[PDB]
């Protein structure tokens, strides 16, 4: 093929017209010329089917020379997205003469700039596309070690912890990474594949997962109603070698903020996103990388989706529970609303392997789609889709700074855009209902003795292939049987479910198994069934949600579930800290009251040596305090005047921060 | 309770030969890595000193970075 | 007593302001180095534009509009070629000279990972362990 | 800012402001130190002053701490502590400060202006800490003196070289050398920037100036140069290491059979490798140097640094280690400034070679191995401390003479040091006797080592050389001129100049007189190479041309005369002044 | 009670300024006392540990018997330990075998630091000052 062929639009209808000739609906390549967003998925996946037959050196932002005052710049002008098509942008300002900020902010964050001053990389090590190289050697990364919290160490051995054969040990510790662990780990993205999912089963996965959506409210919002959580944040790759976020969150006024959100409605920016490794305790030696992007998608994602982000995290009793604390009696509430009077529960647990690497790309517009529904009035038709563009552009196909090194990342959602874990919460409940539709699609039929469901089922398949548009009425019945019979909660992919179990037996239902082979066809992955568990009683909760076991305590009068976590990682946190300044101890008393509070659950678990963690933070804290006071009365002469560090080493506090009080 | 002393003092030596400037020596350090991983993630006692046994060795081969003839005189 | 209220109450609201336009100028004056810093990266990385084929590539497409994968692959000058081990430097860049993206490369320059040049006869099989891995290979286009 | 005590090193805040050097001290200490001598300002972190702002009392016997600030009696809160109370001074770490019963050392010390050899024998018999504290603040005292010197106006530009300058009365004009720097100033009522660094010579002929400087500005008649001081940091090392014995050779392998001219001191250098550090005092030219250089071949495989106090004997160190060390492993670093003439044949500043020599304020921060330090008699306890903080190393060997003449000490000037307290390491040698010893002179024929045994050497050397008849007195008096306080003797130059061609074999002889004027005058009217005695002492000359100008306690004492005359290889004819003095010696008549 | 509030709120000012104070002072005294700290941490720790290969390396790396290489643990696998004394060959050369890391390992090469190889006949006490004596022995792990 031409190297600089990008407009493959003949090439596609050729496709399309050679082998799915007799498919009923039409089918426009670029996907700008689509109707609303349900065109947008059906050519979208299309095209993800006839886009694994085009070089794939020719997708990506499209370049073009421009003169700004007489010099002459090379700025993408478009992009040819493997799903989306091409995409030109509708502001291309030829022969400019004067770069305000936001043109400035544009033209530096693009990598048409980066990619076209470098040196060409050809690097063996991974097998994702590597498009430049922009310094002249390849920077390595490395992890050094934590550092060792002696004192707390020579604590806990003095209290009894730590021996050979306890069921308290450490496990959780600070591995360390070589030279080659940034780079072995974006190698991860060989797991993501061009995936066409179902056309005619995500045409409706699509309406319940929104029925599951519609509590909430959204809209673009201004630049001033904008809540930015914290500031001192690094932005990317092209900003962080100036300043933190909050540089570019002061430098520009509210007139040129709205206007670059307003720019994005109408163009296309490419984003480089770079990748780091994070710093923190783990349980296993694999190198975890975060994906930082750059300030010009955040501060537009933020605009275009906050009021949707702050309605779902202050929204109490849904599925989505994100922004339900964990705290005051709130893991009580939540697992008091999985059990919406389903008729014989049973909780399941699944775990997504390689959720945020191998997901596939239909999956990640159908969430970022969804999360767009809540626009019907605030903005236009071209701009929701300039948005979604937006969206595919700088989360799910960008360009990936990976240790001095621009390569492509063929797909997947970035761990650090602004809608991450509610665009996984989507793709989540996504997933979940293609296992109900399959499970109650693939039984026998004749052996679905309740009457009501195998009609529901002869209508479930007729609303699926043999009718075009929606149908609202068989979609609402559906969304109340899924809540009446397969209740859930997520936070983003972790998932308790509380399906009825006959149900389930007789195939009505999604278990276990419709899952593995939902992830088999859709997330091209295998979670194999050694990670999902499934609990038969009620009265000793889920086995493990958001990495916190839950126990059933008596407290007060009556009987409450209570979170408590890995009693190991306590210990973990206590001994090894990230930072040198840590080890001191006495410094750091307002960082063992946090341990403690999140780990007093432990006191009233059966087994002792969960429960002695409880009481070593405590004796920890007062001989902290202790050693503290010896040594400001040694160096200063007089003790602190109103000492208020007597409710720190006492139960009773902990005991009221798990109270439904407040 | 000697197992999960292992475990501590083989953070505390990487931390010394990180501190050491040995992140330069990149073969260097893929080894002294290797080591300490598999030191933390050993559920046997003798492996994990067969391995402290290595690790320890890359401290002591460097003849002008520490000084050992002091740091042992305090016994 | 009213009037020293009402004084207190000045002061503290002038000292306020005082203070507010003391971050104002802070942020205005940080605002203009990083628009200089900004500029003066756009103007550099164009300095460095190879114009000559890169001009010529684009006067030669549709409408000017090129993929930016390829302004790298029939422009770019340098060509850092990363390899892992001794099997793969076998296979793509053998000798001195190697074709890749169809244009013939010439080696310059051969760097291991912690940056100390080797010579292209040190990578031999026996030698292959003594040599600090990825070996950054730095050619020119010909 | 906390800190340890300079007395007993406990924890604390407290520094005596009141000292030169503002040294911390724990509160016992504090409280001992204020109530004895006149040291009334005490600054904890912050000065302790009476806050209130119409009042100027510092004295901290009477101030009283009421809130969070300080106050004198008169200004004092209802509320209010004394600060000097009940035997203490109020401070950090009040409860911890272990007191101390040397506070009557450290008073003298702190007290005394360094002016006569009490204070200087005071200074090398008491602590590690009080020893660094007192070289500290004598440097500090040094400093201060040179800026109380004046300042020079010029008149009117005679040359582009060539000027004439005026100093301003009331304040000693300081001596014109090569170590005394400048900086000018040019006022036209505005715009009083530093024009340049200016060194000063004294001219050939008559009232002048020759300046070169930095800048290449013209100068003009309203530029006045004013004297520059360096500020004196302090140092943290001590003077001497703590010796430690070993009971093998570590961190050294020795080779066998290096040459047959070191025979005798295999032992020795076996012992420096024994050692942690070791002293070698011997007669002058009895193989000091050139044993560190036997040592430096003994053991090959050894990092060595080389270092001096002075510049021509680090010089000569150098050139010692190019006759017998190989050379492409020698570096010879000089000073950014460098503006005396060095030894350019090594591989100039080059601290990563092997054998690296310097003089001790040009010392890099560095591991090493054995390192050599050389005419330790040139040097105080503030250069021990440096060459023992900049070069962390594994051997010490320190090799130098007592009987040599020591550091100048420009601020004593009543009464005289005796040797054993020149530094440390003299005290070392003086107490318990030198690790290694050698005395018999490699040097000088028999005539001068007999009469320098006959002098300050009570009669033990054995030179092996015999009478070579090239030793020569005279008596005349000659001609005072008293420059700059640096005397020049024309006369006597004059009959130098005289000589000079009956004996042609003395036309590359060098010439020796200590008074660095008249040895800059040699260079014009004869022009024979020239050096001071001070920056002589580890050279050595063929045929040497000895000038005593003045009978003065300067150029008369038997230290300088000796080390003078003993740098003598094969003749020395040297015109005297003092009847003792040049009867005291057997040299022929003339 | 407004001149006891006053005071008292001076009072809480005085213990806000004596706790940032001091955990800025030891937070200071930590970080730079971090470099010493650690290694006098591991070696309190490696006493502790009490083992037999950790005090056989150690007490061998006292008297200058470092390794230059890390010590290998497969069978057959080369070693390369510097031994610079004689009274620290006679503790671990017994016949061919070379006792290290409590194991025992099988002398190959023993070359003094002129590189040139000798045997092990040539190391006797008589013979012994005749060397130069830097010894690189090279061992396999039995
Ligand atoms: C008011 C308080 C205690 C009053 C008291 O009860 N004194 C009685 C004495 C008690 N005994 C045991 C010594 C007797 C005194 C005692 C120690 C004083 C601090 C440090 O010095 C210096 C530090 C830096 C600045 O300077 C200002 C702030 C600091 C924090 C000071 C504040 C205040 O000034 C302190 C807390
Ligand atoms: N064993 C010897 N054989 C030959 N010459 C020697 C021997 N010992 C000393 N010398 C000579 O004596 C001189 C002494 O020099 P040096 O050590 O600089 O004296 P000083 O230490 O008094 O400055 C050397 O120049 C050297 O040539
Ligand atoms: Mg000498
Ligand atoms: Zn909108
Ligand atoms: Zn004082
Ligand atoms: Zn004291
Ligand atoms: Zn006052």
């Amino acid at each position: 093929w031409d190297l600089l062929k990008y407009d493959f639009t003949e090439e596609r209808l050729k496709l399309f017209d050679r082998y799915f000739k007799y498919w009923d609906q039409t089918y426009h390549p670029n996907c700008v010329n689509c109707l609303d967003d349900r065109c947008i998925l059906h050519c979208a996946n299309f095209n993800v089917l006839f886009s694994t037959v085009f070089p794939p050196t020719s997708f990506g932002p499209l370049v073009r020379k421009i003169f700004v005052d007489g010099v002459p710049f090379v700025v993408s002008t478009g992009y040819h997205f493997r799903e989306l098509g091409v995409v030109h942008n509708q502001d291309v300002n030829l022969h400019s003469s004067r770069l305000s900020f936001k043109e400035l902010l544009v033209y530096a964050a693009d990598p048409a700039m980066h990619a076209a001053s470098g040196n060409l990389l050809l690097d063996k090590r991974t097998t994702c596309f590597s498009v430049a190289a922009l310094t002249n050697n390849v920077a390595f990364q490395t992890v050094k070690p934590g550092n060792f919290n002696k004192d707390f160490y020579d604590f806990a051995v003095s209290k009894g912890f730590f021996k050979e054969g306890s069921s308290v040990e450490l496990k959780h510790f600070f591995f360390a990474q070589d030279g080659n662990a940034a780079i072995s780990d974006y190698d991860y993205y060989r797991y993501n594949l061009p995936t066409m999912c179902d056309i005619r089963q995500l045409l409706f996965v699509v309406e319940v997962v929104d029925k599951y959506f519609d509590c909430y409210d959204g809209g673009c919002i201004n630049a001033n109603q904008v809540i930015v959580n914290n500031l001192d944040k690094s932005a990317g790759f092209p900003f962080n070698k100036w300043g933190k976020a909050r540089l570019y969150y002061d430098s520009m006024s509210y007139e040129d903020q709205d206007a670059l959100f307003a720019y994005t409605k109408r163009n296309v920016i490419p984003t480089i996103t770079q990748m780091n490794l994070k710093y923190a305790i783990s349980a296993k030696n694999r190198a975890r990388t975060v994906a930082g992007v750059s300030i010009c998608s955040t501060m537009t994602n933020r605009q275009f989706h906050q009021k949707l982000l702050k309605s779902i995290a202050a929204t109490r009793g849904a599925t989505v529970v994100i922004g339900t604390s964990k705290f005051y009696g709130g893991w009580h509430n939540m697992l008091k609303t999985v059990y919406s009077d389903v008729e014989n529960p049973h909780l399941m647990g699944w775990d997504y392997p390689k959720c945020d690497r191998a997901m596939p790309n239909m999956l990640r517009i159908m969430a970022s789609l969804v999360l767009a529904r809540k626009h019907t009035t605030c903005c236009s038709l071209s701009h929701r889709f300039y948005r979604l563009a937006n969206e595919c552009a700088q989360v799910l196909s960008e360009m990936v700074m990976c240790g001095g090194s621009l390569y492509v990342k063929p797909g997947g959602t970035s761990s650090g855009d602004a809608t991450t874990a509610y665009a996984n919460s989507v793709f989540n409940i996504c997933q979940a209902v293609t296992a109900n539709v399959n499970a109650l699609l693939s039984t026998d039929g004749n052996k679905i003795a309740d009457k009501y469901v195998r009609n529901l089922q002869h209508r479930l398949y007729e609303c699926l292939y043999r009718n075009r548009d929606v149908d609202t009425d068989f979609v609402n019945e559906f969304y109340a049987y899924l809540r009446k019979h397969f209740s859930m909660m997520i936070l983003s992919d972790d998932a308790v479910v509380c399906f009825n179990s006959t149900y389930a037996s007789q195939g009505l239902v999604a278990s276990i198994k419709n899952f593995k082979s939902v992830l088999y066809y859709q997330n091209n992955v295998f979670m194999s069934e050694a990670k999902c568990w499934t609990e038969t009683d009620l009265t000793k909760g889920p086995h493990e949600f958001c990495s916190q076991h839950t126990m059933l305590v008596k407290q007060g009068d009556d009987y409450v579930y209570l979170p408590y976590p890995d009693p190991s990682r306590i210990l973990g946190a206590g001994c090894f800290v990230d930072d040198i300044v840590k080890t001191d101890g006495t410094l750091m008393i307002e960082r063992f009251v946090s341990l403690a509070i999140d780990a007093y659950p432990l006191t009233k678990h059966p087994n002792q040596e969960y429960a002695d963690v409880f009481h070593l933070y405590l004796q920890y804290i007062r001989k902290l305090h202790d050693e503290l006071t010896g040594h400001m009365l040694d160096m200063y002469s007089v003790m602190l005047t109103n000492d208020n560090t007597s409710r720190y080493w006492e139960p009773e506090f902990y005991e009221a921060m798990y109270t439904p009080h407040t | 309770s000697k197992m999960s002393d292992v475990k501590c003092t083989s953070v505390v030596l990487l931390s010394v030969l990180q501190q050491l400037r040995v992140e330069s020596s990149s073969k260097l350090w893929a080894q002294c890595v290797q080591l300490h991983n598999d030191i933390l993630l050993a559920k046997d006692t003798t492996e994990a000193f067969e391995k402290m046994v290595s690790l320890l060795s890359v401290l002591l081969s460097m003849q002008g970075a520490v000084d050992i003839n002091k740091l042992c005189e305090e016994m | 007593d009213r009037d020293a209220a009402m004084q207190r109450k000045l002061e503290k609201m002038a000292d306020q302001a005082m203070t507010q336009m003391y971050k104002q100028a802070r942020s205005e004056d940080k605002r203009a180095k990083v628009t200089s810093a900004m500029q003066t990266m756009l103007f550099t990385m164009l300095r460095k534009l190879d114009n000559d084929a890169l001009n010529n590539i684009i006067n030669n497409a549709r409408d000017g509009c090129v993929p930016l994968n390829i302004i790298p692959l029939t422009t770019a000058a340098k060509l850092m070629v990363v390899i892992p081990d001794y099997n793969t430097y076998k296979n793509t860049c053998d000798g001195t000279t190697f074709t890749y993206a169809s244009a013939l490369w010439e080696i310059q320059q051969v760097v291991d990972a912690d940056s100390k040049i080797v010579q292209l006869s040190e990578i031999s099989m026996d030698n292959s362990p003594n040599l600090a891995w990825p070996l950054i290979v730095t050619a020119l286009r010909a | 800012a906390v800190g340890a005590c300079v007395l007993c090193n406990s924890q604390t805040s407290l520094r005596c402001g009141a000292c030169i050097r503002r040294p911390f001290l724990c509160c016992k200490c504090c409280y001992d130190h204020v109530i004895s001598t006149s040291h009334k300002l005490v600054l904890s972190v912050n000065p302790y002053v009476c806050n209130a702002p119409g009042c100027d009392v510092t004295d901290v016997t009477q101030l009283y701490l009421g809130g969070m600030s300080y106050y004198c009696k008169s200004h004092k809160p209802p509320i209010s502590f004394p600060l000097c109370a009940n035997g203490q001074v109020f401070g950090l770490y009040k409860n911890t400060c272990v007191g101390s019963d040397n506070v009557t050392d450290f008073n003298a010390i702190a007290t005394c202006d360094w002016t006569n050899a009490g204070d200087y024998i005071l200074a090398n018999t008491c602590t590690e800490r009080l020893k660094l504290f007192a070289a500290e603040t004598l440097k500090a005292t040094e400093e201060t003196f040179k800026l109380s010197y004046g300042i020079a106006t010029v008149r009117e530009v005679l040359s582009d070289r060539e000027l004439h300058l005026s100093w301003e009365v009331g304040k000693p004009r300081p001596p014109l050398n090569r170590n005394y720097v400048f900086t000018g100033y040019r006022v036209t009522k505005n715009s009083k920037v530093q024009i340049g660094e200016y060194t000063f010579e004294k001219g050939d002929y008559g009232d002048a100036v020759v300046y070169r400087g930095t800048t290449t500005y013209k100068l003009n008649v309203g530029d006045y140069f004013v004297l520059t001081s360096h500020t004196v940091m302090p140092l943290s090392a001590p003077t001497l290491v703590p010796q430690e014995h070993y009971v093998r050779i570590t961190g050294l392998y020795p080779t066998l059979n290096i040459s047959d001219e070191f025979s005798s001191n295999v032992a020795n250098y076996q012992k420096v490798g024994m050692q942690k550090y070791s002293t070698l005092q011997g007669p002058p030219g009895t193989g000091k140097s050139h044993f560190a250089i036997g040592l430096a071949l003994y053991y090959p495989s050894a990092r060595i640094v080389y270092t001096a106090c002075s510049h021509a004997a680090v010089d000569a160190l150098c050139e010692k280690a190019l006759k017998y060390l190989p050379i492409d492993k020698c570096s010879r670093i000089i000073p950014a400034r460098a503006r005396v003439e060095c030894f350019d044949k090594f591989k100039v500043n080059s601290t990563l070679e092997q054998y690296v020599f310097c003089t001790v304020n040009a010392l890099p921060e560095t591991t090493a191995d054995i390192v050599v330090f050389d005419e330790i008699s040139m040097a105080t306890n503030y250069d021990l401390s440096v060459v023992n903080a900049r070069l962390r190393a594994k051997h010490y060997v320190y090799i130098g003479d007592p009987a040599q003449l020591p550091a100048p000490r420009t601020l004593l000037t009543k009464g005289t040091l005796e040797p054993e307290y020149f530094n440390s390491v003299c005290r070392l040698m003086k107490t318990i006797g030198p690790d290694m010893f050698l005395g018999t002179c490699r040097r000088c024929p028999a005539e001068i080592v007999d009469t320098v045994s006959a002098l300050v050497y009570d009669n033990k050397l054995k030179a092996h050389k015999d009478k070579s008849a090239q030793c020569f007195k005279m008596f005349y008096k000659g001609v005072i001129t008293h420059d700059v306080s640096s005397a020049i003797n024309r006369p006597q130059i004059g009959v130098v100049r005289e000589f000079l061609t009956r004996n042609p074999a003395w036309r590359k002889a060098v010439f020796i007189s200590p008074y660095n004027s008249q040895n800059a005058v040699a260079s014009k009217i004869l022009g024979l190479p020239t050096q001071t005695v001070d920056s002589s002492q580890g050279s050595e000359y063929d045929y040497v041309i000895f000038t005593q100008t003045t009978e003065t306690a300067h150029s008369c004492n038997v230290n300088r005369f000796n080390v003078a005359i003993t740098r003598a290889k094969v003749g020395i004819l040297c015109i005297m002044s003092d009847r003792d003095l040049y009867d005291k010696l057997q040299f022929t008549s003339l």
